[PDB]
C-alpha cells in the first residue's frame, strides 16, 4: 500500500488547495503557485513570477479555463517525477 | 542602475534550470 | 514536502520491483502483476490473470518488450489516481 | 455461427470494476 498511500496523499494535498480557489479537481493560478512552491519545496525554486505560474499551467491547461485539472497536475507530477527518477537513479 | 536584463529568458530558467539538469543527468 | 515524499516513494517502490525482473526503469509483466497484487490491493483486487497484467501493460507498453516503463507506470497511476479523486469528491 | 469462441473476453473487468466504481462518483 506504499503507492496507495502516496496516491491518496496526492489526492488529499491537491483537493486541499483546489478547494480554496477552483472546484476540488481544478487548481487556479493562486492555488497552483502556493501548491507547487509549498510542495516542490526542494524540487523547484520559489516560483516568484506569477507570469510563469500562469505559463506553466497554460502549458498544460487542456481545459483552457485558466485553472488546471487534476489530470494536468498529474501530467506535471509525471514529468517532474520522471525527471527525479532519472536523476536519482543515474547519480 | 542597469543590469544584464532577461534576454536569456531568465523567468523560466530561474526555476526550470534544475529540471534541465535533472533531464541532463539522464 | 508531501508531494515530493509521495513521489520518491513511487520512484523507490517502482525502482526496486523493476530491479527484480526488468532494469530499474521498466517493470516486466511479472513485476507489474506482483506490484499490482501486492501494493494496489485496495484499488484493484488480486490478479491471477497473467493474460490481463500483460494486456494492461501492452495497452501502455511503448517499448513493446513485455514491460512498462516508469513513464507508462506514471501514466497508469495518473488515471487510477484520477478515478480515486473522482471517488474522493464523495469520500 | 457466433459460438463462444472468444476466450479473449474482458477478464479485465474482474479488477477494473473497482476503477469503474471509483469513476462512478465523477
Amino acid at each position: 500500500s506504499e503507492l496507495e498511500k502516496a496516491v491518496v496523499a496526492l489526492i488529499d494535498v491537491f483537493h486541499q488547495y483546489s478547494g480554496r480557489e477552483g472546484d476540488k479537481h481544478k487548481l487556479k493560478k493562486s492555488e497552483l503557485k502556493e501548491l507547487i512552491n509549498n510542495e516542490l519545496s526542494h524540487f523547484l525554486e520559489e516560483i516568484k513570477e506569477q507570469e510563469v505560474v500562469d505559463k506553466v499551467m497554460e502549458t498544460l491547461d487542456s481545459d483552457g479555463d485558466g485553472e488546471c485539472d487534476f489530470q494536468e497536475f498529474m501530467a506535471f507530477v509525471a514529468m517532474i517525477t520522471t525527471a527525479c527518477h532519472e536523476f536519482f537513479e543515474h547519480e | 542602475k542597469r543590469l544584464r536584463r532577461s534576454a536569456h529568458a531568465r523567468k523560466e530558467t530561474e526555476f526550470l534550470r534544475l529540471k534541465r539538469t535533472r533531464l541532463g543527468l539522464e
